RNA sequence: UUCCAGGCCU
């Protein structure tokens, strides 16, 4: 229940944008959950902070 | 000087436990008893919960399970046969025991329900069954379930006959103990070591009741099994010595139903 | 329908238990032929070895004198061709044929080989399966 | 010593302190 | 599931008689294969064992926690001061006979989860009924009966 | 932690001390000195994400800052403790973790990617969501029988509640083959 | 769900009787009987024991499959000699062994004192 | 695509799976609740008409 | 969530032994090791029980009907 | 169903319990697991239907795949985990077990076989007894290394009329191999004599490794201690390998080797250096960890884990990267609030030095992260792309 | 039925 309050879900272009977004940035240390995030589909588009 | 093979050397007592070093005889037999012990000593616990109001919190099943666990007497049993060979219709007081239990919340301050508080009611025909085993300091013994102000509990039991097999709670055993070769001069195993075998893995209390190695010596390989360290608990309903014997014994009278078996199937033909 | 096959005695030109906690392969020389050397395994908990040792390796597919399923004891009266202490039983192999005359075979048991060289068991050596090996002392 | 350096099995005490005040949801309440 | 992708199902359950068993009578509630580990390397998995084992001993809530001061060495002292196998492992009796075990097993109590999805909630047969109204084929969804 | 080298003894240190510290550990005893205390004493910022691309952070508060006197052969291996121009500190690294990853016993032990399924098997797994189900009219829900907490656990989980509510029980597992099932 | 009844691992129901000896063909005088409503418990037992007769030349058993609370025993003898005799002895054996040491144990026990 | 290339069908079952090592490569475990639900029709014939009557 | 009735593991009786913890702690002040080793409770199987469970009960029962 | 193995035709076979139970060996062809999986099957109708699936969908059949010339089942895991113990030279068993054994393949001619060592206590080997699963005409030659007639170390493996004559048992033989044991059944015998096959192999192999046992459990992933220090510098060596060559280069003073930046050229030496350690760094604790060892024992059979596993557990786990170029500087010529600008050092590009055993730091993790992220990332993608592409 | 949404298949 609480991993869902705290979670986010993050728009894409049309189709998997795959690149840029889905990947783990440094820029997410501390703020976003490394490990946590959705398998296949809306991976690493969708975050858990 | 007497006795044939197998011979047991009790090393300590207990109410609850049967320290014994049963030696002289087959590995296969040491622990076919012990199985036996575990899951085929003949036992009584309930078997079928009657709820007429409840309002604890542990919805029904879920105390009708505890119930079920909750040791109860059986120090005689053999005299009260299984429901199910029984031919009253259903059950009676020659098959079972009924129990009655009701508790409400006056103490407006958790009034707790024990196994102490069951009730027998149906006839205890006059022999040691149905009595909640109690092993408490205070008597209470198995603390069934809470409840608040006007909580009220109303219930039926009936306890059967059984055995593990069908299910735990009819274990007399609680968990036996095994070991043998205690230096492993079989080599049953084959110690994994990252240095010294003999120093990462400890050695046993059972060391002593039986002659370290003696490096020089080769090796036996006409070696068996002999002196087998095991401990019988209990949990109650049987007393700890009964969860051996009637182990010896319940095995033992399977050993011969199959030359049972072995008579009335030649009898048998034309 | 039953002989011995071939008699020797050799010594222990060394003993190795590479990687194995219960089995060492073993080689040897003649002490007839020269041209005799031989070789191994063997398990060294029932029969342990050490360098330098005269075993008896006898070698025929008998009995005692006097196929099928294998009868447990009973024969603690029967025949004893097991004048011996190791008693293995497999089969051999190739029959290479190392130069000169000195053809050496190959027999293995189960799982633990052996190989031999020379070349007087001739017409004592067969190329059959059977084979009952032997030592002692 | 009321203003010593600070060994790391300390800050936990801090991070109580943390939610002790903020939550869990601290994000989604404010 | 364990607390590392460890997903499993049931393969078959069995009582302590067939159970296998250390000396000290303790059996276990579970018996998970070695080959999920070394393709996996989820060795915490293995740590949270020998953790357990111990805190579950001395009863002191074992400290996993992500970076800290612990070590395997750390612990196997401690195991070791109550008398167990001081990486975990204990000889076991194979439950039929009672006969050793010529290997040792890597012997803790580890948390594990329920998830739900279970096999009831799914085993679903159709051998013909319900059928769509403009595909008069079968219909999708167990729920309702499908194929 | 704000790490300036405002201390004329020595070099430069959190902006807390051991003092500060009980003084909190003092309103944690009787359920005074509050979090924003922490903050507005100009103790600790709110470093934003921009704003920290301007700054250093010592990983291990203390570790990451005196000098030196062989290290520990069973403790892994980590980096120095560099430069000194350090503005600020972590309050403790296992903080990058969210919710799920902050349950999972080790996660410095495992291949990366195993860490994130947990983090998904969790949210799938049962427990006890709430102590008022028995109230819930919440069209399906499931709660373990004799729930047990974890013994392997976080000192995150703490404020995570789940020593209180946890989702599973702590089962003698025996890792080997058997019946081959 | 489509789990069976407990009982199942002990009572024979409607007609099935324990033992059952079919001859096994593959070697001479040898036979093989299928015990219902049990196992190892009893099995291997039966099988150690049997495997004392100096008379009996093969002995083994095997349960079926963990589902089914059975198990086959093949036993093979010196010709002659029934295997159905052997298995008859090689039980009473047991019972005799059990006998003394039910004897033994409460001897033993009978001689005991302790507080708890 | 999805109803002439691939359609919804009649005598069919679906469950979670679990490996057997005491089964023939060949076999497959059926849950007896499936065996029960899937049918098979069968002609009624001087050769089966036994079997087949006890059946139903 | 009240005691377990007996231990899963082998089953060694542990619904009674619940309050007696309870005291060999708040009152006769024991660390949680020995305390449980005070009760009988030998080997972890049956440690591990009581050890972790949580009395949730309490909380629950601290509602109304 | 992509694969024509994907949905073959097995005898119905009742039981209890709510579980599809198929045989393991053909759990590879469905690409089958049991964490929670699920599978679908149909019925046949017509007499003509079953007879299609019978005569042409038959497990046995599929046995040995077109899609390379080769069987696409075969023995796996507690079978192959366990294959390989039963046979080895150093493994014995004595009558009783050898009986029970025996008893256990359906078939067998129900006549024991002569022990190979009757000297003192008559016993059998592995190999030996493995060896009644084993049919007749089968003829097995193989040949790793050291293999020599009289194979030293077993390499190889050496099968006559249907008995093991040498070399152990392992994924090599028993496998899916091309020249497999298995492959070869199937041929000189039948679909069916080698269908059957894996039934006695399995619970003969299965039955035994019941008893002897087997496991895993971190002890197995512990290095021998001078092993790992001895390791810690092959690490920090390969570290100094780059202080230098990176000043080296901070100097101007590097030959960028034909089409590539001074910073291309750079990067590639840096990189090939840590790998370079780490792997050795590896094996070093590799053929370290004696025969004993679980986690190699696996390894060996080929039932699970290879060397790279054993090194990132027991050794390094090594530098991550995401798109071949090392954690990059997405934080202004760093990679963390905790690094200093322009680090070009490998403390800061991503490489992990410590072990599974002992467990990354902070960064470490973090960094680990970013490149696991990648993977899960086309896994995504990967799988798409595919699924069309296939169809 | 339908329409959107989310989820699970290491
Ligand atoms: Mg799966
Ligand atoms: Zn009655
Ligand atoms: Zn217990």
């Amino acid at each position: 229940t609480l991993s869902h309050l705290r979670r986010t879900n993050t728009p894409i272009g049309r189709d998997g944008k795959l690149a840029k977004p889905r990947q783990l940035h440094n820029t997410h240390w501390g703020l976003v959950c490394p490990a946590e995030t959705p398998e296949g589909q809306a991976c690493g588009l969708v975050k858990n902070l | 000087m007497s006795e044939e093979g197998p011979q047991v050397k009790i090393r300590e007592a207990s109410k609850d436990n049967v320290d014994f070093i049963l030696s002289n005889v087959d590995l296969a037999m040491a622990n076919s008893l012990r199985r036996v012990m575990i899951a085929e000593i003949p036992t009584l616990a309930i078997d079928s919960v009657e709820v007429e109001t409840n309002t604890t919190v542990l919805a029904d099943e879920f105390i009708a399970h505890r119930l079920g666990l909750i040791p109860l007497q059986s120090m005689d049993i053999e005299q009260l046969e299984y429901s199910r060979d029984c031919f009253c219709e259903d059950h009676c007081d020659k098959c079972s025991v009924v129990l009655t239990l009701q508790a409400f919340g006056e103490s407006e301050s958790t009034t707790n329900v024990y196994s102490k508080d069951l009730v027998i009611v149906s006839n205890l025909m006059g022999r040691n069954i149905g009595h909640p085993i109690i092993q408490d300091k205070e008597g209470n013994g198995v603390l069934i379930c809470k409840l608040r102000k006007g909580q009220e509990l109303k219930l039926t039991c009936v306890a059967k006959k059984g055995i593990a097999k069908e299910h735990a709670k009819w274990g007399p055993a609680a968990a036996i103990e095994f070991e043998y070769d205690p230096w492993n001069k079989l080599k049953h195993t084959d110690y994994w070591y990252e240095q010294d075998s003999a120093k990462e893995w400890p050695q046993s209390k059972n060391c002593e009741y039986e002659d370290p190695p003696n490096e020089g010596d080769p090796f036996d390989y006409k070696a068996q099994a002999d002196t087998f360290y095991m401990n019988v608990e209990s949990v109650g309903s049987i007393p700890v010595d009964q969860v051996v014997v009637r182990g010896i014994d319940t095995l033992q009278k399977k050993v011969a139903s199959i030359l049972l078996a072995l008579t009335q199937m030649d009898q048998d033909k034309v | 329908m039953s002989n011995t096959l071939f008699d020797d005695i050799f010594q222990v030109s060394e003993v190795d238990p590479g990687r194995y906690n219960k089995v060492c392969r073993i080689e040897a020389a003649s002490t007839t032929q020269d041209q005799c050397k031989l070789t191994l395994d063997i398990n060294v908990e029932l029969f342990p070895v050490a360098a330098q040792d005269s075993l008896t390796v006898t070698i025929a597919s008998s009995l005692n004198l006097e196929t099928r399923s294998w009868r447990p004891p009973q024969a603690g009266d029967r025949s004893l061709a097991d004048d011996y202490d190791y008693v293995m039983y497999g089969t051999a192999y190739k029959f290479e044929e190392v130069s000169k005359d000195l053809i050496a075979v190959y027999y293995s048991f189960g799982g633990l080989l052996m190989r031999l060289e020379g070349n007087y068991r001739n017409l004592n050596n067969l190329k059959q399966e059977n084979a009952y090996l032997l030592i002692r002392r | 010593d009321e203003s010593a350096p600070i060994t790391a099995e300390d800050s936990w005490a801090v991070i109580s302190a943390f939610f002790r005040e903020k939550g869990l949801v601290s994000q989604q309440l404010d | 599931a364990s607390r590392h992708g460890q997903k499993g199902t049931i393969g078959i359950t069995y009582r302590r008689e067939d159970m296998p068993f250390t000396a000290e009578g303790i059996v276990p509630d579970l018996i998970i294969n070695p080959h999920a580990i070394p393709s996996r390397m989820t060795v915490a998995h293995l740590i949270e064992c020998l953790l357990s084992k111990v805190a579950a001993l001395s009863g002191n809530e074992g400290d996993a926690s992500p970076f800290t001061d612990i070590t395997v060495e750390g612990i196997s002292k401690l195991l070791r001061e109550h008398g167990y196998q001081s990486r975990g492992f204990e000889v076991m009796y194979n439950g039929h006979t009672g006969k050793k075990l010529m290997a040792q097993i890597f012997f803790g109590p580890t948390y594990y989860q329920r998830l739900r999805h279970m096999v009831d909630d799914k085993i679903h047969a159709r051998a013909r009924g319900p059928m769509q109204v403009l595909t008069r084929q079968p219909v999708e969804g167990r729920s309702r009966d499908g194929g | 932690f704000i790490v300036e080298d405002d201390e004329s003894l020595g070099h430069k240190e959190l902006k807390v001390r051991k003092g500060h510290i009980a003084k909190l550990m003092a309103t944690e005893y009787q359920d005074e000195y509050t979090w924003s205390s922490l903050l507005n004493e100009g103790l600790v910022e709110y470093i934003d994400a921009e704003e920290e691309e301007s700054i250093l952070i010592a990983m291990q508060p203390e570790d990451l800052e005196p000098a030196e006197a062989d290290v520990d052969p069973a403790k892994r291996i980590r980096v120095s403790h560099h430069a000194t121009t350090f503005t600020h500190c972590e309050i403790h690294p296992s903080m990058i973790l969210g919710v799920a990853a902050s349950i999972i016993p080790f996660p410095d032990h495992n291949q990366s990617p195993r860490n994130t399924y947990q983090s998904a098997m969790g949210k799938q797994a049962m427990g006890v969501f709430l102590t008022n189900y028995n109230v819930r009219m919440d069209t399906m829900a499931n709660i373990l029988y004799y729930p047990q907490k974890p013994l392997g656990t976080t000192r995150a989980m703490e404020y995570l509640k789940f020593r209180e509510l946890p989702a599973g029980q702590n089962a003698i597992v025996a890792i080997a083959c058997y019946s081959g099932y | 769900m489509n789990a069976p009844d407990r009982f199942e691992l002990f009572l024979l129901g409607e007609g099935e009787s324990k033992l059952k000896i079919d001859p096994d063909t593959k070697a001479p005088n040898a036979v093989v009987i299928t015990f219902e409503k049990e196992d190892h418990t009893l099995g291997n037992l039966i099988r150690a024991e049997l495997l004392n007769d100096r008379k009996v030349l093969f002995a083994a058993y095997k349960v079926e499959h963990p589902f089914f609370a059975r198990f086959k025993l093949r036993i093979q003898t010196t010709e002659g000699y029934d295997p159905k005799d052997a298995l008859k002895n090689a039980c009473n054996s047991i019972i005799n062994k059990l006998g003394a040491l039910k004897t033994n144990f409460e001897t033993e026990w009978n001689l005991q004192t302790l507080a708890a | 695509r999805g109803n002439l290339m691939g359609k919804r069908v009649d005598f069919s079952a679906r469950t979670v799976i679990s490996g057997d090592p005491n089964l023939e490569l060949d076999q497959v475990g059926v849950p007896k609740s499936i065996a029960k639900t899937l049918t098979y029709p069968e002609v009624v014939t001087p050769y089966n008409i036994d079997r087949l009557t006890q059946l139903v | 969530m009240i005691v377990p009735v007996r231990c899963f593991s082998c089953g060694k009786v542990v619904g009674d032994k619940w309050e007696s913890y309870l005291n060999l702690l708040q009152e006769d002040e024991l660390d949680e090791g020995t305390a449980l080793s005070r009760l009988g409770l030998k080997r972890y199987c049956c440690r591990r029980m009581i050890l972790t469970h949580v009395d949730l009960i309490e909380k629950f029962l601290r509602y109304n009907p | 169903s992509l694969h024509k193995m994907s949905m073959m035709a097995h005898r119905v076979k009742v039981i209890p319990y709510s579980t599809f139970r198929l045989n393991l060996s053909v759990t590879s062809p469905y690409n089958a697991d049991f964490d929670g999986d699920e599978m679908n099957l149909h019925v046949p109708q017509s007499e003509e239907t079953r007879a299609e699936l019978s005569q042409l969908c038959a497990v046995p059949l599929q046995i040995v795949s077109p899609q390379s010339n080769k069987p696409c089942m075969g023995i796996v895991q507690d079978t192959l985990c366990g294959i390989r113990k039963l046979t080895l030279r150093d493994t014995f068993i004595e009558l009783d077990q050898v009986l029970n054994m025996l008893y256990w393949v359906p078939d067998w001619d129900g006549v024991i076989p002569t022990p190979a060592i009757i000297k003192p206590k008559p016993l059998w080997s592995g190999k030996q007894i493995l060896s009644v699963a084993i049919p007749n005409g089968i003829h097995l030659q193989r040949f790793d290394e050291g293999t020599t007639l009289l194979s030293p170390k077993d390499n190889g493996m050496l099968i006559i009329d249907g008995q093991i004559i040498f070399g152990v048992v392992e994924k090599k033989t028993v496998g899916s191999s091309n020249g497999g044991l298995i492959h070869v059944v199937t041929r000189e015998k039948g679909p069916q004599v080698c269908a059957k096959l894996f039934g006695n192999i399995q619970k003969v192999v299965n039955f035994w490794l019941l008893h002897n046992g087997f496991s895993t459990g971190i002890g197995d992933t512990i290095a021998d201690g001078p092993t790992m220090r001895e390791i810690t510098e092959t690490i920090a060596e390969a570290k100094k390998k780059v202080l230098d060559v990176t000043k080296e280069a901070q100097a101007n003073l590097l030959t960028a080797k034909h089409g590539m930046t001074l910073r291309e050229s750079f990067e590639d030496n840096v990189v090939r250096f840590l790998n370079e350690a780490r792997d050795k760094a590896g094996r070093l604790a590799e053929v370290n960890l004696k025969d004993l060892n679980n986690v190699k024992q696996m390894v060996m059979a080929g039932s699970k884990g290879s060397f790279i596993n054993i090194a990132q557990m027991s050794a390094c786990v090594g530098q991550q990267s995401v798109e071949g170029k090392r954690i990059a500087f997405g934080f202004v010529d760093r990679t963390l609030p905790h690094f200093s600008k322009d680090d070009y050092s490998p403390e800061s590009k991503g490489f992990v030095e410590n072990s599974y055993l002992r467990g990354l730091t902070p960064q470490e993790f973090f960094f680990h992260a970013m490149g696991g992220r990648e993977g899960l990332i086309d896994t995504a993608v990967k799988t798409a792309e595919t699924g069309y592409i296939q169809r």
